[PDB]
């Protein structure tokens, strides 16, 4: 009856055990929202998209700062400020990436709403397993848990890197030391 | 359910299997409120127009017709051809063809039996049975889509950088 994460709180009604990373940590009861097209399905899809985006962004920042930029690309070690140097010399790359992300996000929203309507697609599912790393069950649950935990950690990390780069105008590991 | 192209999206519910080049790609559901034959005709018309346009752009940046008016790049050829009246002739004959097309598409939508884009233009055969016709329709659709995207890229790159045939 009590949430596993917060023993002083009752179990959130909509979070039983199903989703990976579920420990009952919903103090504000946001999982019970059923308005403005927002429900547990939409919240989970948003959480998974945030997890994946944060993982990609943190990996990119760390890669560029440690191993350096790719040939022909600007340096500076400040990832929040090197973006304007890339846009100053290769605006077409940024524009094409933005257009591609826009199209993919329109497709993602359509897929989310459709899967919410005629329930056949789990939240965050895009059938993207080209290498077959999660075919069999009893490993899919473990992979989902790993992805969720890594994505939450990378969300926090990427938000921290964004704020550090905006404020200190220095590199992430530069702030570290 | 679970359209072939986008495996996580539902089938567009208007494209089951009985159209050439039908991989179930309609995420925004254009076929849900527009006739399928109308959209097919529009797509095939775009394919043919853009194939001709890509070939003409690339060729005219290499070979020029005799005369001083034809000595401009394809990027600047529009303002020269419109002034000389060269594009007026193309406009006149294209308008005639498109009025006949108005009649044809109206008849196709109101029964008839004319397949979308089927003008029966076939001096040579190149398509003897149903299988050959289907294969060549798929080839035409794929080549037309590729040429539409290719002309888009060619024009955008040439406008961005006023370069010759290599528009990099
Ligand atoms: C420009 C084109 C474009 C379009 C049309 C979309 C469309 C969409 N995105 Mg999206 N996105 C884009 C570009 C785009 N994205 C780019 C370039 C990125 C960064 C790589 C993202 C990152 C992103 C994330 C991380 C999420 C979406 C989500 C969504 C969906 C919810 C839209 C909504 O209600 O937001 C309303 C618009 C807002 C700005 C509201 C957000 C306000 C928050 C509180 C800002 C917090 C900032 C703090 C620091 C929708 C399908 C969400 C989703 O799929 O949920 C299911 C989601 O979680 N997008
Ligand atoms: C959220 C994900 C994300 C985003 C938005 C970016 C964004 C960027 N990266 Mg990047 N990167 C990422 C993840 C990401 N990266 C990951 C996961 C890795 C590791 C594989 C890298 C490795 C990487 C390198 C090695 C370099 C960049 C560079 C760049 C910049 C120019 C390239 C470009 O337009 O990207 C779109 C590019 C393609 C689609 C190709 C741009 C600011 C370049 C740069 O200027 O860095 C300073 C560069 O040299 N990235
Ligand atoms: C810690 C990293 C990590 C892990 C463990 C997973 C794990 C998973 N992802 Mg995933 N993903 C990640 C990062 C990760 N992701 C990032 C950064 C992105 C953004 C590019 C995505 C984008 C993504 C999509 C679009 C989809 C998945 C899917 C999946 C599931 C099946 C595929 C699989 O076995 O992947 C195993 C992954 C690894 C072994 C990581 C090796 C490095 C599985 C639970 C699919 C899913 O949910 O199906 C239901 C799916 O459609 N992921
Ligand atoms: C994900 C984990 C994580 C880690 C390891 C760090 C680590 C660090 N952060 Mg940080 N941060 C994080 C998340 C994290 N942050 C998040 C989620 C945010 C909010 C978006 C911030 C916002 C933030 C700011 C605004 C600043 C730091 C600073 C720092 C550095 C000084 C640490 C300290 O105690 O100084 C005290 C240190 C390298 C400081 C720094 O760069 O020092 C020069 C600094 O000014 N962080
Ligand atoms: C979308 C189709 C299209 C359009 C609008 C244009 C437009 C133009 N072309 Mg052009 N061209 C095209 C296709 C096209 N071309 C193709 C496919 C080729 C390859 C043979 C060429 C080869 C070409 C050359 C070599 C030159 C031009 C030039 C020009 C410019 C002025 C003279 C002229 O009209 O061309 C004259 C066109 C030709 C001599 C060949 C056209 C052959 C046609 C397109 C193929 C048969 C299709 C058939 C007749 C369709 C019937 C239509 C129906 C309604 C009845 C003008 C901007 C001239 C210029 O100023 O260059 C900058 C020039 O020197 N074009
Ligand atoms: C790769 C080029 C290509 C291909 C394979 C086709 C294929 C086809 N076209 Mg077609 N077409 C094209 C370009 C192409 N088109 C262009 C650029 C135009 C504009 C002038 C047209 C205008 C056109 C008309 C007006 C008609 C067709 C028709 C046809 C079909 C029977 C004729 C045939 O076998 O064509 C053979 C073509 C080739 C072998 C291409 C090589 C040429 C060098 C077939 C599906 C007919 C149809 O709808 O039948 C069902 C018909 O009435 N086409
Ligand atoms: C049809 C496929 C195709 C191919 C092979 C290329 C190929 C290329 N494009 Mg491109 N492009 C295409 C379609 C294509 N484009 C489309 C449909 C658009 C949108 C209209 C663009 C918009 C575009 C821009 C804006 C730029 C390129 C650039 C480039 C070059 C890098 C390379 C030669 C770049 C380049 O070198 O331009 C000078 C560049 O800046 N492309
Ligand atoms: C930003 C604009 C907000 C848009 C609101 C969309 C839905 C939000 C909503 O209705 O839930 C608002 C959420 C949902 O609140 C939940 O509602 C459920 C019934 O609908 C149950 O009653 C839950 O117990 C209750 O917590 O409540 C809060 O988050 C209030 C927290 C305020 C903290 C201030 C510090
Ligand atoms: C209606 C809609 C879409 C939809 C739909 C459909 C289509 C109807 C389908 C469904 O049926 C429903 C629904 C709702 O899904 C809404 C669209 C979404 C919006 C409104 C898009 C918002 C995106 C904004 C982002 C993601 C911007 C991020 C900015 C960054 C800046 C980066 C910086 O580097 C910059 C530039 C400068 C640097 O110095 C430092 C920083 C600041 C870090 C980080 O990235
Ligand atoms: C949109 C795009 C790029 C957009 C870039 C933009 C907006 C950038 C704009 C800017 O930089 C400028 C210009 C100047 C700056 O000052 C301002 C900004 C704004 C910064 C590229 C698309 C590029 C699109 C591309 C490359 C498409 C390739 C498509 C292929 C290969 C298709 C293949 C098929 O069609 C066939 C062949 C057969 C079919 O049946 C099957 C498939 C597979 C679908």
């Amino acid at each position: 009856e009590r949430s596993k994460s917060l023993p002083f709180l009752m179990k959130p009604k909509n979070l039983d055990g199903s989703m990976a990373g579920d420990v009952g940590f919903d103090p504000l009861g946001l999982s019970e929202i059923n308005d403005v097209g927002v429900d547990l399905y939409w919240l989970r899809e948003a959480e998974l998209k945030h997890c994946r985006l944060g993982m990609m962004a943190a990996a990119g920042i760390l890669f560029v700062e440690i191993l350096g930029p790719a040939p022909g690309f600007p340096a500076g070690k400040s990832q929040m400020d090197v973006f304007w140097k890339v846009y100053a010399e290769k605006p077409s790359l940024i524009g094409a990436s933005l257009a591609a992300i826009a199209i993919l996000e329109v497709i993602s929203g359509v897929a989310t709403t459709q899967g919410r309507q005629n329930g056949d697609r789990a939240p965050g599912d895009y059938n993207f397993d080209p290498l077959g790393f999660g075919k069999d069950p009893a490993k899919f649950k473990d992979l989902q848990l790993k992805e969720v935990k890594n994505g939450r950690l990378a969300m926090i990390a990427a938000a921290g890197m964004i704020l550090q780069g905006v404020s200190t105008h220095q590199g992430a590991l530069e702030n570290l030391s | 359910e679970k359209s072939k192209a986008v495996p996580f999206l539902p089938r567009p519910a208007a494209l089951d299997g009985s159209v050439v080049g039908d991989v179930g790609f309609d995420p925004v559901g254009f076929t849900s409120w527009l006739p399928l034959s109308y959209l097919q005709e529009a797509e095939i018309k775009h394919c043919r127009i853009a194939m001709l346009a890509t070939l003409g752009w690339i060729v005219a940046d290499f070979v020029h017709l005799p005369g001083a008016v034809h000595e401009v790049s394809s990027l600047a050829a529009h303002d020269v051809a419109v002034k000389s009246g060269a594009l007026a002739q193309i406009l006149i004959w294209t308008s005639i063809a498109e009025a006949i097309s108005v009649i044809a598409i109206s008849q196709m939508l109101e029964g008839s039996g004319r397949q979308p884009g089927d003008f029966k233009f076939d001096p040579l055969n190149f398509a003897k049975d149903e299988k050959s016709l289907k294969k060549m329709q798929l080839s035409e659709l794929k080549n037309g889509r590729l040429a539409m995207l290719a002309f888009s890229g060619i024009v955008t790159q040439a406008a961005l950088t006023g370069h010759a045939f290599p528009y990099m």
